[PDB]
């Protein structure tokens, strides 16, 4: 989900949490050094991710989920939030490019 | 928002050209959205009857 | 006009801009070479300039007398700019000398200058000030230099440069601390 | 399509006279560009490089408002070229935009 | 008959009074012989002392409004009038009624002359420009310079002579000053080839342009027909029927040495074209020819494409 | 037949914008407090990067990392086209390294370029830099006051462990992050510019800055080879190649040696121009840009 801040980034890691009510659950703790992109191999603290997000998927037990991606990318680098369709009603200063 | 054209194209002209083709001409499209705020979790609706 | 001595200097191309402020530094390393150190005994003047073409140069020499410019023109008082580009060598002054040399030659005709004094002396308004400062004494001028790096107006303005008797005589007269004419010749061709 | 052109070309003759003050003001930020072929007059307020805001020789935008209008003129289908008229309309929109970057080679100017 | 020397050009020839119904069967715009005869009074108290010649105009008809009310919301029009002086038995005139407008136009020449060859330009085209408000074009005076003259003066654009490319920028270069209006050329080629393709019902001749100035539609057994243009009949010659005459057999004529043909009229139609569409700017003048051994007294446009 | 309509790249050598600070020299060792350029408007207003008399030097913190995979792009429209060009620039860099390139762009670390009216009149400069992969440091340098050069360019037996590790981030086996600053002594009085807005001057917040693509400019001085001749230096790589400063359209488009010009036919009819054309090509390659028709 983190589009161009994943590649050319050092090292990633993912808080997922599982919220019951205002509290927390259980907790998950990932790193994508370690996982791929290309494949989906089986793992061991995930699987029960899995069937947490399966049983919500048919309804038994609904799920909320907070995934928080930590990626260390470098002080004071370039981000890339999304980009608007923009109006022509901009100058040449005015924020008319992008 | 944009998006790629998952209208269901009459058979009449369904080809694997114009497929291709529609990418390149995107889906102008600035739509509303309507968020809580972040630094909450409930959902509060008021009327009088 | 009386050198006997001289130094040649071109800067190197490069990306980041033209030589307007490049010759505004240039007007001051050459107010910090004859005046940062007081010397009668050289050479100021750029003889490279375009009067009929509103330009400076892209070139400059900056050279002396023999004894004077023998050992003014390397050192890095002019420093920071030895890696993209070179100053001259030790060479002889020619037979005929060219008696000429330009200095700081400018003008000023605003209401700032001329009317600051005659409004922080006579105090009046702007019409007494309007009647004796008409349109057609003087406006803006185009010197043989560039805008200088002097941070008391933000864009660049006019440079100081103006010729003056072109002559091919000697001027057997010593310049003052500023490298420039004050009537005599200079070497400059 | 090239008569629409003269069309527009006519129009824009007929505001290049009924505009006494054309200059920056309330309402002039897409007239900024908008005004090349609608040139208004010289304004006082421009220094020596008055060329740039006030006196914009650059026609070459016109191009890309003469591109939006053909294609908002009529959606241009992706099967509707199999005969040779069909990009032909893409052909005829190149000679309008020629036609229009020669009308507007001298605009501001 | 041919492309001139040079090209001359008077830009608001703003006229005033003018006489709008010109022949029996319109009202608008003016017959363009008027504008002919405009340009042959000029070659004549001109042309002799300058030595140039004109053969053709150009018309391009920048504003035209006509005197002309709606009565009670009739699908119909009138004209407005002026006041007839006192009959001689003092009671009222024998009122007359006669179309009068005030249009716009500007008028480009043909010139087979020295106006660089042995004169200099703009004295020519400024000596031109100012002695040609002094006479009257359609029964109507040419309102005089006043903020108009302020583009008013002109070059005098050469054709004939210069590079290719800068003919082309040269005649566009008059073009650029001659926006918003629309200019008038005939359809000569287009009046056979539309009378003789729409010859499969009857071959009558004068029933052409009597089948024009209205909405042609053979409708859905809702779809305007393709018009191609302004479809608009023009008088567009003299035809003279009846023989020859001299100036003692057939007695109050102007001028006794010159001879007298009764004549009638002659419709053709003229289309309104903006000036972008043209070939060439030499490819629209209305020249002038006369016939005698036909009755045909014919002004036209040559190669108006 | 015709390559792809719409085609791009992702920039590598991604810098950051470098905030400003005064100093002190001989203080390289805990430079962790120091207060800014802070900007003051005060009459025509005007703009003074103004130096205390307590601290004469200079301090830029900026940092720049490596994306890799120069041969992928960014969106390439045909599928006849990326097959080619992947094995074009992976049996480029195996049949060439682009130790050159890796050279030239750590030339462009060695001199301090990437402060442009703010390099000239110093007392010395000493360029730094670090090798990071994770917080701490892996080995720290320093710069010389001889091996500078504002065109000039040399190699050394500490600077191309250095080339050598650009080349291999570069090459995609192990990015790092490099943190850059550049002493400067130069005055107090002196009124040293950083970039400027459309005078207004750049400046990230209570402070004074550069624009990231201005101080990639001076990281990117690498085109030598404009056909005209080599004796004024190299030019930062973009097609058109060309400076505000010359003013002239250096890489004139009539000769075959154009980027736009030979890549069309380096790509399809095989057209190979030499080791120092190339570098070139790949030099505005890590670039991107809007490319294709």
């Amino acid at each position: 989900f983190l589009w161009r801040n994943r590649v050319g980034a050092e090292a990633v890691e993912v808080r997922i949490n599982h919220i019951r009510q205002g509290e927390v659950a259980r907790a998950w703790r990932f790193d994508a050094l370690a996982i791929g992109l290309r494949d989906f191999k089986a793992d061991a603290e995930l699987d029960a991710l899995a069937e947490l997000i399966a049983s919500g998927l048919s309804g038994s037990g609904h799920v909320l989920l907070e995934v928080v991606a930590f990626a260390r990318i470098g002080d004071g680098q370039e981000v890339f939030p999304s980009q608007e369709l923009i109006l022509d009603k901009g100058d040449k200063k005015g924020q008319k490019s992008k | 928002v944009r998006g790629t054209i998952s209208n269901r194209l009459k058979t009449k002209d369904r080809d694997p050209a114009k497929l291709d083709a529609s990418i390149q001409s995107p889906n102008l499209q600035t739509v509303d959205v309507a968020n809580l705020p972040s630094d909450a979790d409930t959902l509060k609706v008021r009327f009088t009857l | 006009m009386a050198m006997d001595h001289y130094l040649d200097i071109r800067l190197r191309p490069d990306p980041e801009f033209p030589p307007a402020q490049l010759m505004s530094v240039l007007f001051g390393k050459l107010h910090q070479a004859l005046v940062a150190q007081g010397g009668d005994r050289i050479g100021v003047s750029f003889p490279d300039l375009d009067e009929s073409r509103s330009r400076l140069g892209e070139r400059l020499r900056i050279h002396a007398s023999a004894d004077d410019l023998r050992a003014l023109l390397a050192r890095p008082w002019l420093e920071g700019l030895r890696d993209h580009l070179q100053f001259g060598e030790p060479a002889v002054v020619p037979h005929p000398t060219p008696y000429r040399q330009v200095s700081r030659v400018q003008a000023k005709s605003n209401p700032e200058r001329l009317r600051r004094r005659l409004m922080r002396r006579h105090d009046l308004s702007e019409e007494e000030a309007r009647k004796r400062i008409p349109d057609t004494v003087a406006r803006a001028l185009d010197l043989p230099f560039v805008t200088l790096r002097s941070q008391s107006t933000g864009q660049h303005f006019r440079l100081f440069i103006r010729h003056g008797p072109l002559q091919v005589t000697a001027e057997e007269g010593g310049f003052t601390c500023y490298g420039l004419s004050k009537g005599g010749f200079v070497p400059w061709f | 399509v090239a008569q629409i052109c003269d069309e527009a070309l006519q129009y824009a003759a007929r505001l290049r006279e009924l505009e006494p003050g054309w200059s920056a003001t309330p309402g002039c930020q897409l007239h900024d560009a908008e005004q090349l072929w609608l040139d208004p007059l010289r304004a006082q307020t421009d220094e020596t490089f008055l060329q740039r805001r006030l006196r914009g020789d650059w026609p070459a935008e016109v191009g890309n408002r003469f591109a939006n209008w053909l294609n908002r003129a009529v959606s241009s289908d992706s099967q509707i070229l199999g005969s040779p008229e069909a990009a032909q309309w893409s052909q005829e929109l190149s000679k309008e935009l020629t036609m229009f970057k020669e009308i507007l080679e001298d605009e501001r100017d | 008959v041919t492309d001139p020397e040079a090209l001359l050009l008077l830009p608001r020839l703003s006229i005033q009074n003018a006489n709008a119904i010109s022949s029996p069967l319109t009202w608008g715009f003016p017959s363009p012989g008027a504008f002919t005869g405009f340009v042959h009074a000029l070659q004549r108290r001109v042309g002799i002392s300058l030595d140039i010649e004109l053969d053709g105009v150009g018309i391009v008809c920048h504003r035209f409004e006509a005197q002309i009310s709606q009565p009670a919301g009739k699908r119909t029009k009138v004209f407005n009038l002026t006041r007839n002086p006192l009959n001689r038995d003092g009671s009222t005139a024998a009122i007359v009624e006669e179309g009068r407008a005030h249009l716009e136009v500007s008028l480009l020449l043909g010139v087979h002359g020295d106006g660089l060859d042995d004169h200099p330009a703009q004295e020519i085209a400024r000596q031109v420009q100012e002695q040609a408000g002094a006479m009257r074009l359609a029964g109507g005076s040419i309102l005089p310079w006043c903020n108009e003259r302020f583009p008013a003066p002109n070059a005098e654009l050469l054709m004939l002579g210069g590079s290719d490319e800068q003919r082309r920028k040269n005649q566009r270069r008059l073009t650029r000053r001659l926006l918003p209006g629309f200019a008038l050329v005939s359809r000569e080629a287009l009046l056979q080839q539309h009378l003789e393709t729409l010859r499969t019902t009857l071959p009558e001749a004068t029933t052409l342009d009597a089948l024009l100035d209205l909405c042609r539609i053979n409708f859905e057994p809702w779809q305007v027909r393709d018009k191609p243009g302004w479809l608009v009949p023009i008088p567009a010659g003299y035809n003279a029927l009846s023989p020859l005459y001299l100036p003692g057999e057939v007695r109050n004529a102007r001028d006794r040495e010159t001879p007298l043909r009764f004549v009638e009229n002659l419709f053709g139609l003229g289309e309104w074209l903006s000036p972008h569409r043209v070939a060439a700017l030499s490819d629209l003048l209305w020249y002038h020819h006369a016939e005698p051994d036909k009755g045909l007294y014919r002004w036209s446009t040559p190669r108006f494409v | 037949l015709s390559t792809a309509s719409v085609l791009a790249f992702e920039r590598k050598l991604d810098p950051s914008d470098a905030l400003m600070s005064a100093g002190a020299w001989a203080q390289r060792d805990a430079s962790q407090e120091w207060p800014a350029v802070t900007v003051r408007e005060k009459s025509q207003t005007v703009d003074v990067a103004n130096l205390p008399s307590d601290a004469d030097t200079l301090k830029v913190r900026f940092t720049l990392r490596v994306l890799g995979g120069a041969g992928t792009p960014s969106a390439c429209n045909d599928a006849a086209y990326r097959d080619k060009l992947l094995q074009t620039v992976a049996t480029y860099v195996n049949d060439q390294g682009f130790a050159e390139l890796a050279r030239r762009y750590a030339h462009n670390l060695a001199n301090a370029r990437f402060l442009w009216r703010n390099r000239v009149g110093a007392e010395a400069v000493e360029v730094r830099i670090n090798h990071i992969r994770q917080g701490e440091v892996a080995r720290a340098w320093r710069f010389d006051a001889l091996a500078i050069g504002l065109r000039d360019f040399k190699a050394d037996a500490e600077l191309d462990a250095l080339a050598e590790l650009i080349a291999s981030g570069l090459s995609g086996s192990g990015h790092v992050l490099l943190e850059v600053v550049a002493f400067a002594r130069i005055g107090d009085g002196q009124e040293v510019f950083p970039s400027q807005e459309l005078k207004t001057l750049y400046s990230v917040r209570d402070a004074a800055a550069i624009h990231s693509q201005k101080i990639g400019n001076a990281l990117r001085t690498i085109d030598t080879w404009y056909p005209d001749e080599d004796g004024l230096g190299p030019i930062a790589v973009e097609p058109y190649g060309s400076v505000t400063s010359q003013g002239k359209a250096y890489r004139q488009p009539k000769q075959k040696l154009d980027f736009y010009t030979l890549l069309d036919n380096w790509v399809l009819r095989d057209e190979a121009p030499a080791v120092e054309q190339q570098h070139y090509v790949i030099a505005n390659l890590i670039r991107g840009g809007v490319f294709g028709e």
